[PDB]
């Protein structure tokens, strides 16, 4: 803390000294800043244990200035590829096409990109290789798939603590509690199972004191970690249902409604890093990962965050305001806010950005430093969703076979047949199945505001459990009006920005973006951040250095055909898993 | 599929509305053969027609 | 379908009752029932194969992906051959050279 007097007494009382020291200082912080954005990647190469044992091997480093060219994206709650090009001369290109036909090595590889010294990091298991030949000059181009992955093939069967071939039982598998820990707990159950399923399952996975000290935790490849039930600050709750279904399919929904985000991260022991927070975290291997469920838009949060603003008076705080049943949120504006800074806004060295607080908005005019490629918005389709099918609380098969063959027989007892004279009890109820509260509709009443006298009526929707909404009608309704609102989505290029990715905004974490458009130049679309890609060519050709390529916000309206057709794709495969295994047999 | 309100969202009269779990995930291993037979037998002696 | 086929659920059930009922099972708690909760019980028993590859596991190594759930081509004969299922659903997620 050098004040005024104190920094022109050392300049002997020299205003325009003094000033030159102050302006020397704020350049050397600029200078860091400037290094700290143009440092290079750090690529790494590491291996499994030829022995079968735990923890990642390290294979070797990959020169930045050695690639050919890279491209690798961090996305929000999706898997993404990274691309590696090498001449096949290098000598980790070598080993990579020596590794399938060599017998003493493991076939999984595992990147880790090192961007900021660590702080960034992309890593993920090798997905395949090529050996491409541009005109006779060969090259392996190398693709890995984020850690993101493993959550496909991780599943969720309906009993995750009993042997699947003896009893799975119930049908599915029901989960309700705050939104972050009942997802980290899905996900934690399921490791629990997959690793074997060896101790008991206390109460609370991540009340750490429930579990034992002695227990090794050491072969984990992967872990979770969470607060626990009564100490979770979700202010929302989520009801999450499984019959093998996929875990990043079960959790999709729910990460969207409450905008949570998953995070990956690889510990290197063999870099000094540590991890702490959930069961046998002292204990990990090198490479092992680690998920955690964050809230970087902080929109739920009872101080609301920022959704909106203009240049000339920054961000605008508004608050979510949950209609009748709580299916409807609009935004309340704070007119008079008065939320404390973040303590770590007021510590030395710090880049981040904090979820209550949001600061970075990029503003495009004619001076800009990044360029703005498409700005795009759409308004919400659908004011009503039908959301249905069966409703087992009424005609399950047990119901129907059981009950009402006990009525018929009391009829029969009774005489009914007899004679037409007796009242009967519910002996009927198999031909009403599927039409008694069988469906649940509901017109969103601030879409029908916000959209006006013409607009599209209504949508049915199908969840990703064919059979949940009964068990959580509210949860249902509201994934179904997850689809079709308004989208806003912007995106920019950061050529030479001061903007670091990664460490001035992360992924999920909200900030304003202007386009130097007349009628929206005051303007800031807020979005959380939802992808960032780093991409550099080292190309004789076309050489571009490492640039960060980001998009604001999402939107199904302006996504690609190919990627709508692929998501569509996926979502109808993974449901017609879930009908064909909710089939009755003959 | 968040629900805003705490656990108020979930429907009592559910048809698995009993083997929802909260927090109570050592009742996983529970729902053997023996227990689960039981408890649907006890439904089924319940059945009132 | 060996389990909780819809012959079985109605005439196996509905038989199991009736024995239930005529000894007396509704009218008093006493009596030991035989099988009357089989539709309770739809899509539980012994419904699923599932098979770790250990050969698989053997080349992967410590860091691999999981499981993978697999729908026949019939959606219905996995019980009838265990084993060509199996290796139907092995199939998929294989080491491939092209």
């Amino acid at each position: 803390a050098n004040n005024w007097t104190d920094i022109l007494a050392a300049s002997d009382g020299d205003e325009w000294a003094a000033f030159k020291t102050i302006e020397a200082q704020a350049d050397e912080v600029r200078a860091g800043h400037q290094a700290l954005r143009r440092a290079k990647p750090l690529i790494r190469l590491w291996m499994n244990n030829p022995d079968g044992s735990e923890g990642l091997v390290y294979v070797g480093r990959v020169d930045y200035d050695d690639t050919i060219r890279g491209s690798f994206p961090f996305k929000n709650n999706t898997p993404s590829q990274g691309v590696l090009e090498l001449r096949d001369d290098n000598y980790l290109a070598v080993w990579l096409k020596q590794l399938p036909n060599n017998p003493e090595l493991k076939k999984n590889v595992v990147i880790t990109v090192d961007f900021y010294g660590g702080k960034k990091r992309w890593s993920g298991l090798l997905d395949k290789w090529t050996i491409k030949s541009k005109e006779h000059v060969k090259y392996l181009e190398v693709t890995f798939n984020d850690d993101l992955t493993m959550l496909q093939y991780l599943l969720c069967p309906p009993n995750p603590a009993l042997p699947i071939p003896v009893l799975q039982f119930p049908r599915i598998f029901g989960i309700a509690g705050p939104a972050k820990w009942a997802i980290s707990t899905l996900i934690f159950i399921n490791l629990f199972r997959v690793q074997g399923n060896l101790w008991t399952l206390p109460d609370d996975p991540f009340n750490l004191e429930s579990w034992d000290d002695i227990l090794d935790w050491s072969d984990w490849q992967c872990f979770v970690k969470s607060n626990s039930f009564l100490l979770d600050d979700s202010s929302v709750w989520t009801f999450l249902s499984s019959r093998m279904n996929p875990v990043d399919s079960i959790i999709a929904d729910a990460l969207d409604d409450a905008q949570l985000t998953i995070t990956y991260r690889r510990v290197l022991t063999d870099d000094g890093e540590t991890a702490e927070g959930f069961p046998g975290a002292h204990g990990i291997k090198n490479g092992a990962l680690v998920f955690e469920i964050v809230d970087n838009s902080n929109a739920t949060a009872l101080e609301g965050t920022f959704f909106s603003g203009t240049i000339v008076d920054g961000f605008a705080r508004s608050v979510l305001l949950y209609g009748g049943g709580f299916v409807e949120d609009t935004l309340s504006v704070v007119s008079d806010d008065q939320t404390l800074q973040p303590d770590e806004y007021y510590q030395s060295g710090w880049l981040a950005t904090m979820a209550k607080m949001p600061w970075l908005v990029v503003r495009d005019n004619e001076w800009t430093p990044i360029e703005s490629s498409d700005l795009s918005w759409g308004p919400a389709k659908n004011v009503s969703v039908i959301v249905g099918g069966d409703n087992p609380a009424a005609d399950a098969i047990a119901k129907l076979i059981i009950e009402t063959t006990g009525n018929l027989l009391g009829y029969f007892l009774l005489g009914g047949f007899s004679s037409a004279g007796t009242i009967a009890a519910d002996i009927i109820m198999p031909f009403l199945v599927g039409t008694i509260a069988a469906w649940l509709q509901w017109k969103n009443t601030g879409r029908a505001t916000e959209l006006g006298w013409v607009h599209y009526w209504e949508l049915y929707q199908q969840g990703a459990e064919t059979n949940s909404w009964s068990l959580a009608a509210l949860a249902a309704l509201r994934g179904g009006f997850l689809v079709g609102r308004s989208e806003t989505v912007h995106l920019m290029a950061l050529h030479d920005s001061w903007i670091i990715p990664g460490l001035h905004i992360d992924i999920g974490q909200r900030m304003g973006s202007t386009v130097n458009s007349k009628g929206v130049e005051n303007i800031v679309w807020v979005n959380q951040l939802e992808e960032m890609t780093a991409a550099w060519d080292n190309s004789a050709g076309q050489t571009m250095p490492l640039s960060w390529v980001l998009k604001a916000g999402k939107s199904d309206r302006a996504m690609s055909i190919g990627e709508r057709v692929a998501r569509l794709a996926k979502k109808m495969s993974e449901a017609l898993n879930n009908v064909g295994v909710h089939i009755v047999q003959s | 599929m968040t629900m805003p309100n705490g656990s108020g969202g979930l429907d009592p009269g559910a048809w698995l509305s009993h083997w929802v779990n909260q927090a109570d995930l050592s009742s996983l291993a529970g729902r053997t053969e023996d227990e689960v037979r039981a408890y649907f037998e006890n439904l089924v002696q319940a059945d009132s027609g």
